């Protein structure tokens, strides 16, 4: 019945369900109560079946033998990542559709080509995101080249989700 | 697109409720928080995505109903219940909500106006038309075309005139029926979720009004709205005659005549 | 009946212009309307036409019968 | 006694309004 | 508006010839008179003429054949006639006008495209098309309604396009046969004049379809470039259900009622 | 192979054939070689199953005691005029002698000055004829108000037609123009 | 032998009631 | 309940083309030839008087 209660409750919940999706989350760095999100191919929108609130949020990876789990079982549905753990945010649509959450990593340009200068070059072939906000949609160039559009309900928040994607991709990682 | 995890399926029920919580109840934005009933609905989906989803996933979980459902959520996360209300007299102002929300819904006929679609619900009971009721801040055809997209996978955007519909108040709650021709009875009709329709027939529209004038059967709202119905399919198989005859002329005229 | 008489008709010219009218006879190389009304403007009691000048014809209404 | 649901249930716009990424 | 008599009645043969004259020969316009050819066919209206009319009035009327009939007509009123060929002669000139004159007729199907109907003179036994020989500054169409109209008794005005026929020629005759469909088999044919055509029938496309490739006149020159326009209709038929859907839906989408 | 002495027996045998379907005939006051015949009925013309030689004629109408004949029309139509009935004062007739079929076309044409008498029961039921031409068609309103269009083959004739027609009603008979 | 038609020269001369003008009289 | 593909006419001018897509308000063609070609052509169901179908894709 506390306001400073409920945030403190909303915030540490979070952070338990999302760790048991995502076992790396380090830190809560944002969220929006609510967002769909679009798929974009064939030159026009394709609207997703995830709706609900969205976080973006730092991960852990100081450790460097890390390496991704894997699903117990056309270019429709998006590319799951393998090998090396090496990407320092995500984002997270806790789904009110399905059980399916929808995840996106996010990967500094610093990182990325950094991660460039390593002999095998065997790891997944990545390619530094982007982020555009046009008439209130926020699109996103992912790692895989996949591109998606997020509609944020609150309005003020378009905006910085950008900023926050911007700031998250300009700059060196750190606390 | 990092790799997740499924919780759902090795969580305790505690846990499982927790992630409901998250995903349904604490992260709505101010306006979904401000009443009983506003929160109410979203108890309900949490409730409704239980036992569609996560129950199957953890057959160790119990079966629950909402009002379990509600008894369970408010135990574990008390942080969220914010009002003195029992959440069962909460639920009984919930119904009392829903009694004068319009419902929005679609007569819908085959091209041959001779079958009209109508859908039973669980309880078996009797048919009507794919319904349902208005959301935030929305147009009448948005919200038929939604909820017979739900209730049937159907999408209704060409086929719908705003200006043919049947308007009916019995209880506060304000009925409006559009009316639809030209759909395919090919098409699979599948409800969009489970525990909600019973079953999807075409019904011969003859042989269903003959029914409705008996003696004294198995249908809701059709029944009282049935004479409208009748004298849109006069209008609409008469129209599809002249425009025969009218197709009749244009091309014999253009016989008479040259074209070439 | 060979006549179409009283079918409600919209005919058009080179210039996308259309004319609109009921018919009052029809032969072979003429077509005949009463209170043929101008897409440009202007209204006409009886109108007669030469199927040379006629680049698309249609129908619009049946005969009030 | 208005309106069911939730209050951004029918608020996501549809595809033929969106703006192209162009990036 | 007058009361007139009908001599035709109790007239005696030479001023019944005399009568046939003045409607068929004496009277016509000069460009009527100018070949043996050209009078040769008011010669043979009057003939016909006279056998469909007049002898029916006056049973106690002899038959005459053309032949006779002009023989009979030179001889009441020799002033119609300035040439000095014999008409037994002008007949054979006559007949080689008549075999370069053009020729229109029609395909005759309903709306199931089983049945075509052909005709049957008295004579010839080979079942053909109706068809006929042109006029005077005569659209095809016109005369292929014209000519249908005669020996069916059917005005085909609104059945035909200008552009779903084919053609040939025998020897310097150019044929045409226009392509119709939708007939009402329903409603009964008869010739307009009784003496001209036996018989006059359909029976399916099928059943007959290939009976003459076992190597029916002129259908059998052009059963092929007809039997493309029968599959391609019938076909285009089950695809008619199917353009209106579509045509309609589109329509209904837009602003276009 | 003489032109005036076809002239001479088409005219002659024209009057003989004429005269035996109108005894009354006189004199052949003009004629062309062929013509077509419209109805007008239903605010609309419709052509009528007449076509052939046309000609004009002056009648006897002396005898003040004769009758029109009876004659059965024995239907060998959807529309037919109406046969005068009655005593004989029609001073001029034309008559299309009919290619189409045995049925011939006729009218008959009265001055005014002569149907202006009923003055002083009536067999008759006349009405002072029209006559107008325009757009080469030659339109008649008889003497019982049925309303025909006339036209003729040869252009330089439908004047010729139309002129001719006023005359013989606007003055009494006087055996006089061609 | 070519161009050749049958019948009266002026069986087809006759125009359609659809050409003629309307009495001044009706 | 596509119809993307049909050989399509509309009036005012004419044009013909094929349907690229199809909403209430917004009709695309495209290789539409002006009573001209152009590869893709956009106009609003506003300024169509009329609309006629002939042929399928199929
Ligand atoms: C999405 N989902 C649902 N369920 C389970 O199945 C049930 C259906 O879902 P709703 O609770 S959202 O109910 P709806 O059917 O959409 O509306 P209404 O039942 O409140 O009312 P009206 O039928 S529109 O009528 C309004 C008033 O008139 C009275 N009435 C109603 N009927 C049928 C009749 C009749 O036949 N004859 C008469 N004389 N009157 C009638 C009506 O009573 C009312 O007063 C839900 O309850 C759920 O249990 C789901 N289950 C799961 N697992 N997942 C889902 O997503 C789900
Ligand atoms: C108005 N009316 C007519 N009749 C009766 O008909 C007789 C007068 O003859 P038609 O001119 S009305 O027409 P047709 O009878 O069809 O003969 P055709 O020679 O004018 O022309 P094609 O048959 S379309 O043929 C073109 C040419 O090729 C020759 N041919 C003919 N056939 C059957 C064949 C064949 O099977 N195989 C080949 N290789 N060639 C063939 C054909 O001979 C011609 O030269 C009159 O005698 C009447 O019987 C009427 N009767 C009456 N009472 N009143 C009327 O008004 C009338
Ligand atoms: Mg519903």
């Amino acid at each position: 019945m506390s306001t400073e209660t409920l945030e403190i409750y909303r915030k540490a919940l979070n952070f338990n369900v999302i760790a048991r999706y995502d076992p790396k989350i380090k830190q809560l760095l944002f969220h929006t109560p609510h967002a769909t999100v679009y798929k974009w191919g064939d030159d026009n929108w394709n609207k997703l079946e995830y709706q609900g609130v969205l976080a973006i949020y730092l991960r852990d990876v100081g450790d460097k033998e890390a390496i991704l789990p894997e699903v117990s079982s056309e270019a429709n549905t998006p590319h799951v990542l393998t090998g090396h753990d090496i990407y320092n945010y995500g984002l997270i649509i806790m789904n009110r559709i399905n059980p399916d959450n929808f995840s996106l990593a996010i990967a500094p340009n610093s990182v990325l080509n950094k991660r460039k200068l390593f002999a095998p070059n065997r790891e997944e072939e990545l390619e530094p995101m982007k982020v555009e906000v046009r008439d209130d949609l926020v699109m996103i160039k992912t790692l895989k080249k996949e591109v998606y559009g997020i509609w944020v309900h609150t309005p003020e928040d378009r905006q910085n989700i950008y900023e926050l994607i911007k700031y998250l991709l300009e700059n060196e990682p750190t606390d | 697109s990092l790799p997740l995890l499924r919780p759902f399926e090795t969580v305790s029920l505690e846990n499982a409720v927790e992630d409901l919580v998250v995903r349904f109840i604490l992260n709505v934005p101010p306006e979904d928080l401000s009443t009983v009933e506003r929160v109410l609905f979203h108890f309900e989906e949490a409730s409704w995505f239980y036992t569609d989803f996560v129950k199957l996933m953890n057959p160790y979980l119990p079966n629950l109903s909402i009002k379990s459902f509600s008894k369970i959520v408010i135990d574990i996360c008390p942080l969220i219940w914010n009002w003195d209300i029992t959440p069962e007299n909460a639920l009984v102002k919930f119904s009392n909500y829903k009694k004068t929300i319009p419902v929005r819904g679609a007569a819908i006929f085959n091209d041959s106006l001779s079958k009209i679609l109508l859908l039973r619900g669980i309880n078996s009971k009797h048919w009507s038309f794919p319904r349902g009721k208005i959301g935030k801040d929305e147009d009448d055809v948005a919200c038929c075309i939604r909820e017979v997209k739900e209730q049937t996978g159907f999408d209704l955007t060409g086929f719908i005139d705003a200006d043919q519909y049947v308007e009916r108040n019995m209880n506060g709650k304000n009925f409006k029926i559009f009316l639809v021709k030209g759909v395919p009875e090919d098409f699979e009709f599948k409800p969009e979720h489970k525990n909600e329709i019973q079953a999807i027939e075409w019904k011969d529209f003859k042989k269903l009004s003959k029914a409705i004038t008996k003696n004294e059967a198995k249908v809701f709202l059709v029944n009282s709205m049935i004479r409208p119905l009748s004298l849109y399919v006069k209008n609409e198989k008469r129209a599809k005659d002249e425009n025969k005859l009218k197709l009749y002329a244009e091309e014999h005229l253009k016989s008479i005549l040259g074209l070439n | 009946m060979l006549n179409f008489k009283g079918y409600q008709i919209e005919i058009e010219l080179k210039d996308g212009k259309r004319i609109t009218g009921t018919l009052k006879q029809v032969s072979p190389k003429s077509l005949t309307l009463t209170d043929a009304v101008f897409q440009d403007g202007g209204v006409s009691p009886v109108f007669k036409i030469k199927a040379d000048k006629l680049y698309d014809l249609k129908v619009l209404k049946l005969p009030p019968n | 006694k208005c309106y069911a649901g939730a209050t951004f249930a029918t608020e996501a716009p549809q595809v033929t309004t969106l703006p192209k990424p162009s990036f």
